């Protein structure tokens, strides 16, 4: 039984990590680097990452841009509409810690204040390969999880 | 209003700042059961004021995601592998902590863990580990109002035995005893709603005679903060009942009213019958894993605790001693969550 | 300039040019020389309301006289366009645009100032002029 | 007027000689003489169009701004058909703190002009939207950033700042970081605004030299 | 004139809610919740004067306090 | 091509104008009436047979068979120049002594204020930093700090795979920066030798 | 005694939120529509207002260049160019010919990438996705040139007061020239697929009609002017670098509709290719930054060998140069229109006031007039032709 | 002391031509829209003295100096150290505005 | 480069050598329209044009 539960959990991890439906909150500079990362030269669809316009059908959310006080309620609202796993990736200095507009009256110092962040991708803008490195880091985080074994031994 | 200090020894030295997220509070807290419904709000209150919270959790990254946002950098510490039977891990968790809050409890039994383990063995071992340290200054334990040694339900009996063991080992511990807690992630209104809507029939033990005093989650979280801000509260048990006492029939009726259900779906499943329908199913639970289909409501323990009046004793400590006015759970913001579903002008 | 249309058209026709660049939007009228003369003379009649010894009126009189002269020697309507660096249609619209602000100038009367009026003017001297030579 | 494409080939010239001269050296004198009541002072300085030339700057009072703008747009010799932008500069040392700046283009003259109206916090500047439709958003932004009220504006509302923002950020007395901060609360499942706290304070580095002379 | 400016700004504040620029959570956060909190507030009448309470609280009274 | 038909338009009012007025026949860009039977057949077959559509179809189908341009990111990496500005790294002299002399120019030139430096006299007597931390969530990777350093102590290394799972790991300190300099020493040295020729 | 005639009422005050197949950035658009026809459009901006203008006031002049790179993430070089030109005018600094050539070259390169993004994202908003992916490979080829010269693919910060940050690496001119040999063929491939396509013609013709008077009234610039029949280009009417030497022709259309502006943008790409070829052939040899070391940093060997150069390096990387008291407005022909900076200096090492004139601000203001009588589908096309960038609109 | 004879000429001339309308003390503070507790802070109006290290007279009130030298500064408030990174943390909104601008 | 061994900034200092002169203009004196329109062409032949500046100033 302990072997079967492990086989089930590794299959579920393969399914979740291979097929990541990301929703792109393309505020600012970093959205175009993501555009390039999903272009012909880097094939994210080969990796299984294919962007989905609506939050209800997306399991991973990428905050790429400067979060403003005007936008933060909309960011949280979009995040809440997502289904239960809802992993969040922070891309760029602006999203990670406010960055170059850090000491501003209208800028939120990091999307971590508004939404929980699983992976931080550093850069201004982050290189597309750096974004793929962060996505692979998230895939490893998903692979690490063994939810079904803990359900057995809960 | 004047901010009141956290009454911890040598807090005056370490504390600095206005008391916000980025401020320094001299409280390092190990909240067991942080990812739970009660624990998350306690973590939010402690960490919101600039304090550092250590959150031991059983491996589940998605469940502990909200706790990441709770505090500033390095304030919310998430320890990956928590086991109630591992002493060394418990010592490591409370190494730097000067206050420990225990919110670990199980609504239902499984094969791996029974009531006697979680509600008795873990409190005693943790009590010994906290006692040997000496750095820990405040201990808070969260229990049900109806917990009693002479209780038919095994859950509420084991909880009282564990509370007595904690009081024995740590004499200055405070036993917080809230009523049925209402919240967005609560198991009171959410289970009642799921019963009314996605269940064929809503069984009500007896006719709903049993009286209860539900309280809002923010009120319990504030009561925890007021416990920690006063050292005179140590060694005392607080029955955090709600402002209004209601029978279960009133709550069911008012849920039906707010949701604008077509009619009354509740049925009379009197006692002495649930005690025969669920009695084998408890033994079924103790030999099978956690299953969403059946749980909590469909148990003899729930029937036994729904035939008694879970109300605060007359002479008792409560919200008034903590200078808190509890908010009504049948109106206002508390009732918004069920209100969003349907109000008869909705869908 | 370069036309961005693959179709081949003749730009020396002096009407296909105007149709291509959209002068018809500015005015549906053809915009002949006589219309320009009429517009200039109507502007001259209009500016009569401004007092005779007003600098604005003298300026408008001088400009209208200069353009009536430019109409004089040049018998070709295209030649007037070359000298004045404008299409005849927009040259005609110019006088009407001048006409629109005469009411606004007659309400405030900017030309009325006291006989001691003095507007200080500050002028910039470049260092390149002095450093290279004097 | 409107620089409708006319010459198909050999339009290599930047402009004609006379058009350049009338605007290189007679433009300020022409404006002052033609409309003296509107003008209070004039400055000729480094050019907006280019490094080598010189374009005028005219200082006028708020009451005359609408008539001066109408004259500038529709005068035959001076056809400033375009409003590039509207801006304010805060000078706290002065009693009249704000200088509302208007930037114009004449396509016919290939020239730029700058118009300044000096006001204070209480006084208002008449809107010039009827002269140039582009002014509406520029005046809304000036009201938002500096707090300068524009009279007879069709609907004067804030544009850039957050909803509920009452302070004017580009005022020199406004803190760089502001007064409030935005955070999501777990207890109340809402994004809320709170008084400011900084993990690391803004570090002002005073680099001024005693020996410098350019500072005025 | 200052009164005129204040009235114009207050009209703007009203128009934000009226035109749905601001949202329901904004109205909850900024008006309704503090008023309800104030009604629900129970406080002990402090025997210490105003100076003593601020002296016990913090060294610099001008700095604000959060979650009082 | 560029030529447009009276019928095809995106605006209702313009469609009404062209249906009920013949100013379109004056305009040069439009296509004129066929004026011959054969021209009528030509236009009719062009519109009815979707000719222009098929012409695009062949050019798109050329996409199927042409050499695909794509990079397998883990196995193959995109070309990176020596000037590339990536993860920061403090450097050491070949003897093992840190190049930093705590001039603090890099902290003064930092546009984002990401560098905090505090120094002291070391026991030997050297001017050395007791703290050199860089906020990589506040860095903009401009490279101004690498330009301002007079001793080449701070450089932006060639590494762009430095994502983390928590924000605290992105607040670098002197020990971490020195470790990054040790890890990438040879590559940084080669890049600097190449760059010295230009500047 | 003659009956009066009543009218109809408009409702449906919709909220068109941030929407991915549109001009990039976040747009909140409140539209009042009588049925399927729009009667008023009120764009809500400030969702990417980062307080850039006030942050500039707290930084030195050299510390504020990356702000201009990040104002417009599509066209960085043109945005920083106006700032450096304004500082140069106030400082009275003369740029060497090699640096002037490098600025013109990279301005044309960023113009080309901007036009590629504009056209292909507009086609994507219409619904054709092949030109979009066919274009990213070219845009990558140009980003590699950026990463070669500056080390950053997007935010180069290459333009500096008095010249360029570093010299052109050896071998760069050949690679740019090869990209140029194939660029015309790539553009022709894209043009055949878009131009002449019946659905594209129907979608874009007679949509977003603007007239020359309307364009001047609303303060529009660039492709909007040139698609309506206005022969106005800053690079020709008000030259700012060695652009005066360059030989190229203004593209002109007359209708003012969406299709005309698309054709104008394609022809602008071709003209920029011609300008790049001229720059490549006539690229001079010599200094790339100004010889004056009181406004430009000395070279590293020179600072390491000379005392005066170390002093200048220290005082330029700590205090910065002092800009004489004065005001200037310098504008450049950005790919999106006319981008200008109004710089006010009081004589210090920091700008007193740095107003940024957005070309897209006036276009978004013109949105309401243009998008009157249109449909829900037409809004995306109208936004596409304006090509608005909201970080550029919201400073 | 003689004259700058530069842009400062037009600056001073613009100063003397124009003027501000008188209002009651404190009325503008309500128009500003900032928190009213900002005006509870106390103000020190002073001119910095010369630094002892340097002998230049620019920063001092001297006829050589043509720049504004009188600052409004607010009283210093609490500052602490970030527990994680030892950075200097503050809650004073008006910390650097008066000194800087 | 002739600046290696010949250093003289004050000769090559354009930043600090700018100045502003002052004039007063009055409405009494009439404007000279002879200057504006006497030099204006009356025929296409007399048209004179200003060529675009090829390069911006450089020190060389
Ligand atoms: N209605 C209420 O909410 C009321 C609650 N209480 C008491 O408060 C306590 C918790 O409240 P609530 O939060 O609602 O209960 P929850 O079950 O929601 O929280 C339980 C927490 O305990 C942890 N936990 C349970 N068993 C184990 C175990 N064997 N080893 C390690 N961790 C464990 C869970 O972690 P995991 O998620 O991994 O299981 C979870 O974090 C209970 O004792 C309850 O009786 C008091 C009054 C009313
Ligand atoms: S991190 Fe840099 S590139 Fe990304 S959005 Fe912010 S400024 Fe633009
Ligand atoms: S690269 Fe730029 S922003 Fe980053 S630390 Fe260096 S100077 Fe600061
Ligand atoms: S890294 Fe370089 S610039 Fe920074 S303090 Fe050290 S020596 Fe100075």
């Amino acid at each position: 039984a302990d072997f079967i539960v492990s086989k089930v959990d590794t299959v579920v991890n393969w399914a979740r990590a291979g097929s990541m439906w990301p929703m792109t909150f393309g505020l600012a500079c970093c959205a175009v680097e993501m555009m390039h990362a999903g272009a012909s030269r880097y094939d994210l669809d080969r990796f299984g990452i294919i962007f989905r316009p609506s939050p209800r059908q997306s399991d991973v959310m990428i905050v790429a841009g400067t979060l403003t006080n005007k936008m933060a309620p909309a960011l949280r609202k979009v995040y809440d509409q997502m289904p239960e796993p809802k992993w969040v990736v922070s891309m760029g200095s602006c999203a990670n810690g406010g960055g170059y507009y850090h000491y501003s009256y209208s800028v939120v110092r990091g999307c971590d204040r508004v939404v929980p962040v699983d992976v931080y991708v550093p850069g201004c803008p982050p290189t597309a390969e750096g974004l793929l490195y962060g996505l692979l880091q998230l895939q490893k985080k998903i692979y690490r999880s063994k939810n079904t074994q803990l359900w057995w031994n809960k | 209003s004047t901010l009141k200090p956290f009454d911890l020894n040598a807090n005056n030295a370490v504390r600095n700042g206005p008391g916000g997220r980025s401020s320094i509070g001299g409280v390092v807290a190990t909240v067991f059961g942080a990812n739970g419904f009660i624990g998350s709000y306690v973590v939010n209150e402690i960490s919101k004021r600039g304090n550092q919270v250590v959150c031991p959790y059983r491996c589940n990254e998605n469940k502990v995601q909200p706790l990441k946002q709770m505090g500033d950098l390095g304030q919310v510490v998430l320890l990956p592998e928590f086991d109630i039977h591992d002493d060394e891990y418990i010592r490591r968790a409370i190494s730097r902590s000067n206050v420990v809050i225990n919110c670990v409890g199980i609504r239902q039994e499984t094969k791996n863990y029974s009531y006697k383990d979680v509600h008795v063995d873990f409190p005693t071992r943790l009590a010994k580990i906290v006692a040997e340290s000496g750095k820990v200054e405040r201990f808070i334990q969260v229990s049900e109002m109806g917990a009693d040694v002479s209780h038919a339900s095994r859950r509420l009996q084991t909880k009282a035995v564990g509370d007595e063991a904690i009081m024995k080992y740590i004499p200055d511990a405070t036993i917080i005893r809230p009523g049925n807690v209402v919240g967005i992630e609560d198991y009171f209104y959410n289970n009642l709603i799921f019963q009314l809507s996605y269940t064929i029939v809503a069984p009500v033990i007896n006719n709903g005679a049993n009286k209860v005093q539900p309280t809002y989650i923010l009120d319990v979280a504030d009561a925890v903060v007021k416990i920690l801000k006063d050292k005179k509260t140590s060694g005392k048990t607080y029955y955090l009942g709600g402002p209004e006492t209601l029978t279960m029939r009133q709550i069911y009726d008012h849920l039906i009213d707010t949701l604008r259900l077509s009619n009354d779906d509740t049925v009379n499943l009197r006692y002495e019958l649930a005690k025969m329908l669920y009695k084998p199913l408890d033994t079924l639970r103790t030999k099978l894993p956690e299953f969403p289909f059946l749980g909590f409501m469909m148990s003899s323990d729930y029937a036994e605790e729904q035939v008694a009046d879970s109300v605060a004793p007359a002479g008792s400590l409560g919200y008034k001693d903590l200078s808190i006015s509890p908010a009504k759970v049948t109106e206002g913001l508390a009732i918004e969550g069920v209100r969003f579903i349907r109000v008869g002008g909705y869908d | 300039f370069k036309a961005v249309a693959d179709v081949e058209i003749d730009f020396s026709n002096r009407a296909v040019l105007k149709k291509y660049v959209g002068v018809d939007h500015l005015s549906k009228e053809q915009g002949t020389k006589a219309k320009f003369i009429v517009s200039l003379n109507s502007l001259l009649e209009a500016v009569k309301s401004v007092p005779e010894t007003a600098e604005y009126r003298k300026a408008i009189e001088a400009t209208c006289q200069y353009r009536l002269k430019v109409c004089g020697e040049n018998n070709s309507d295209a030649a007037i366009e070359e000298v004045l660096d404008a299409h005849l249609e927009e040259l005609i619209a110019e006088s009407k645009e001048e006409l629109r602000i005469l009411p606004v100038l007659l309400e405030s009367k900017p030309w009325d100032v006291p006989a001691d009026y003095s507007a200080p003017v500050f002028d910039y001297v470049d260092a390149s002029t002095i450093l290279d030579k004097k | 007027s409107y620089c409708y494409a006319r010459k198909m080939t050999d339009k290599d010239y930047i402009a004609y000689d006379n058009i350049k001269n009338f605007g290189d050296n007679y433009l300020t004198d022409y404006i002052i003489k033609t409309v003296p009541k509107y003008v209070t002072m004039a400055v000729n300085g480094p050019a907006q169009s280019s490094v080598l030339y010189q374009e005028p700057t005219i200082y006028t009072t708020p009451e005359h701004i609408y008539a001066l703008c109408a004259f500038l747009r529709d005068h035959v010799n001076l056809q400033y058909k375009t409003l590039i932008d509207i801006t304010a500069v805060d000078y706290p040392e002065r009693s009249a703190r704000f200088e509302v700046v208007y930037h114009l283009l004449s396509p016919r003259l290939n020239n730029r002009i700058r118009i300044k109206v000096v006001v204070d916090e209480v006084t208002s500047v008449p809107s010039v939207s009827r002269i140039w439709n582009a002014a509406n958003w520029f005046e809304r932004e000036t009201w938002d950033m500096f707090g300068v009220f524009f009279s007879n504006h069709p609907d004067l509302r804030r544009v850039l700042t957050d909803y509920g923002f009452t302070g004017h950020p580009l005022r020199k007395d406004f803190p760089l970081t502001g007064y409030t901060e935005v955070r999501y609360d777990y207890g109340k499942k809402r994004v809320i605004s709170e008084p400011l706290e900084l993990t690391q304070e803004f570090r002002y580095f005073d680099f001024s030299s005693p020996w410098d002379t350019l500072s005025r | 004139r200052v009164t005129d400016l204040l009235i114009f700004k207050g009209r703007e504040e009203l128009e934000t809610y009226l035109f749905m620029y601001k949202q329901r959570h904004h109205a909850i956060t900024e008006y309704i919740e503090p008023y309800q909190i104030k009604k629900l507030l129970i406080e002990r009448k402090s025997s210490n004067s105003a100076f003593l309470d601020s002296f016990y609280e913090k060294a610099y009274p001008l700095v604000h306090s959060k979650y009082a | 091509g560029t030529e447009r038909r009276p019928g095809q338009s995106g605006a209702w009012k313009q469609v009404d104008k062209q249906r009920y007025s013949s100013e379109w026949e004056q305009d040069p860009t439009f296509k004129q009436v066929p004026k011959n039977v054969s021209e009528v057949l030509d236009d009719s077959v062009s519109v009815l047979f979707l000719t222009d559509i098929v012409r695009g179809m062949m050019y798109s189908a050329s996409g199927f068979f042409d050499d695909k341009v794509t990079i397998l990111y883990p196995f193959e990496k995109g070309a990176v120049s020596p000037r590339f500005r990536g993860e920061h790294a403090l450097r050491r002299y070949p003897t093992g002594e840190e190049r930093c002399i705590s001039c603090k120019l890099c902290e003064a030139i930092c546009p984002a204020q990401a560098i905090t430096i505090e120094a002291e006299e070391r026991e030997d007597g050297s001017r050395k930093t007791t703290r050199y931390d860089i906020d990589m969530t506040k860095c903009i990777y401009c490279g101004f700090c690498q330009e301002a350093c007079p001793v080449d102590a701070i450089v932006e290394g060639p590494n762009f795979e430095f994502s983390t799972e928590t924000r605290e790991e992105l607040l670098y300190d002197k020990q971490k920066l020195l470790e990054n300099g040790d890890k990438w020493e040879q590559e940084i040295a080669a890049n600097l030798r190449t760059e010295s020729l230009y500047r | 005694m003659k009956p009066l005639t009543p009218s109809k009422v408009s409702n449906f005050t919709i909220n068109f939120g941030p929407q991915h197949p549109a001009a990039h950035g976040v747009l909140r658009l409140v539209l009042e529509m009588d049925g399927e026809i729009i009667k008023r459009a009120d764009p809500h901006i400030g969702l990417l207002h980062r307080g850039t203008e006030k942050l500039l006031e707290y930084k030195t002049y050299n510390q504020g260049i990356p702000y201009f790179d990040r104002l417009d993430y599509v066209s960085m070089m043109c945005m920083e160019h106006s700032y450096v030109l304004a500082i140069e005018q106030l400082l009275n600094v003369a740029v060497p010919l090699r640096g002037q050539y490098i600025r013109v070259l990279f301005s044309e390169i960023t113009r080309i990438m901007n036009h590629i993004l504009a056209i292909t994202c507009h086609s994507m908003d219409v619904g054709a996705l092949t030109p979009f992916l066919w274009a990213f490979e070219e845009r990558e080829k140009l980003f590699e040139f950026y990463e070669r010269v500056s080390g950053a693919r997007m935010h180069a910060a290459y333009f500096r007061v008095g010249g360029v940050a570093q010299d052109l690496p050896i071998g760069l001119l050949r690679d740019i020239y090869d990209w140029s040999r194939q660029f015309a063929s790539r553009v022709d491939e894209m043009e055949e697929l878009l131009t002449g396509n019946r659905i594209w013609k129907e979608r874009t013709i007679d949509v977003g009609l603007v007239t020359a008077q309307q364009a001047w009234d609303w303060g529009c610039s660039g492709p909007i002017l040139r698609g309506s029949g206005i022969d106005w280009d800053l690079r020709k009417n008000q030259p700012y670098d060695v652009y005066g030497r360059m030989d190229f022709n203004v593209p002109i259309a007359g209708h003012g509709d969406c299709y005309d502006r698309y054709l104008v943008r394609v022809q602008e790409m071709r003209e920029s290719l011609r300008i790049i070829y001229q720059c490549l052939n006539e690229m001079p040899d010599g200094l790339y930054k100004t010889p004056d070391q009181k406004v430009s940093p000395p070279s590293r060997g020179q600072m390491k060998q000379s005392m005066e150069s170390l002093i200048h390096h220290f005082k330029l990387f700590s205090e910065g140069y002092h800009v004489p008291a004065g005001e200037t407005y310098r504008a450049v022909e950005a790919p999106k229109g006319e981008f200008g900076v109004y710089l006010v200096s009081r004589g210090g090492n920091r700008p007193y006031r740095c107003k940024i004139r957005s070309p897209g601000y006036a276009h978004l203001q013109m949105l309401d007039m243009v998008a009157k009588g249109a449909m829900l589908a037409d809004v995306v096309t109208i936004i596409g032709t304006l090509d608005v960038v909201f970080g550029e609109i919201d400073r | 002391a003689t004259a700058p004879q530069d842009f400062s000429l037009a600056m001073k001339k613009a100063d003397e031509i124009y003027s501000g309308k008188t209002v009651k003390a404190g009325d503008i503070g309500f128009s500003a829209g900032v928190p009213l507790e900002t005006y509870n802070r106390k103000v020190r109006i002073f001119c910095p003295a010369k630094a002892a290290s340097q002998s230049g007279l620019g920063r001092t009130l001297h006829p050589s100096s043509k720049a504004p030298q009188w600052k409004i500064v607010f009283e210093n408030l609490s500052k602490w150290e970030n527990p994680l990174m030892g950075w200097t943390s503050t809650a004073d909104p008006l910390e650097n505005v008066g000194r800087s601008t | 480069p002739k600046l290696v061994y010949d250093i003289k900034y004050f000769a090559r200092d354009y930043r600090r050598n700018n100045s502003y002169t002052v004039r007063s203009v009055d409405s009494k004196t009439p404007f000279d329209y002879s200057k504006v329109f006497g030099s204006a062409p009356l025929k296409p032949a007399d048209v004179k044009t200003v060529r675009i500046p090829e390069v911006m100033p450089h020190r060389g």
